[PDB]
């Protein structure tokens, strides 16, 4: 079924992870549950959030991955793209994904997102205004709220 | 005339309007003291979503009252 197609694409995904790790990330199931992932992400080097380790939760749709599989952040970061519930506001999550499309392709795309933030359409106004027009302020928070929550 | 916003954060502004002025100028206005683009704006009072085009007369938006800015949300 529906569910049937899904499962054997996560499998896949899950078997190219471990033939081709990604740098700097590493994912996988929670329990037993294949649709249920959780997922690590180090503070990338060009970034305010350098030496911290992000968690996060990957939920499989039933319908993957004719649909986009639902990614948050657990851990608690300071971004104009991402807000205190740890949503995240990236096109490849929605409007533009596709099926050709990896989790592997989908956690290079959020390193990319805390190396450079999409100011303009942002998901707290308050933290893109600063990143915007005050580029030092943004980076001396962002770095103190690696230190308190992702240490 | 002075009017209070305020914001999630529990931040409260502090505004010099007139009755007169749309909700398109009073969200100039808070551009002026935050930096918040109108567009990202979304203002809330008496129950209601201020729309652009109408004043504070016509909601009957007095001396000392106080608005609540949330967000507005476009495409993420």
């Amino acid at each position: 079924g529906p569910l049937g197609s899904a499962l054997k694409r996560i499998n896949k995904e899950l078997s190219d992870l471990a033939r081709d790790p990604p740098a700097q990330c590493s994912a996988g199931p929670v329990g037993d549950d294949m649709f249920h992932w959780q997922a690590t992400i180090m503070g990338p080097n060009d970034s305010p959030y350098q030496g911290g380790v992000f968690f996060l939760t990957i939920h499989f749709p039933t319908d993957y991955p004719f649909k986009p599989p639902k990614v948050a952040f657990t851990t608690r970061i300071y971004h104009p793209n991402i807000n205190s519930n740890g949503s995240i506001c990236l096109d490849i999550l929605r409007s533009q994904w596709s099926p050709a499309l990896t989790i592997s392709k989908v956690l290079l795309s959020i390193c990319s997102l805390l190396c450079d933030p999409n100011p303009d359409d942002p998901l707290v106004p308050e933290i893109a205004r600063i990143y915007k027009t005050d580029r030092d302020k943004y980076n001396r928070i962002s770095r103190e709220w690696t230190q308190k929550y992702a240490m | 005339m002075q009017i209070f916003v305020k914001t999630l954060t529990g931040k409260t502004i502090t505004l010099e309007v007139e009755p007169s002025d749309t909700i398109e100028n009073v969200k100039a206005k808070i551009q002026d003291k935050e930096g918040i683009p109108p567009d990202q704006q979304r203002l809330i009072f008496a129950g209601k979503q201020l729309e652009d085009g109408r004043t504070l007369s016509d909601y009957n938006i007095q001396k000392e009252s106080t608005l609540h800015l949330v967000l507005r949300l476009r495409g993420a």
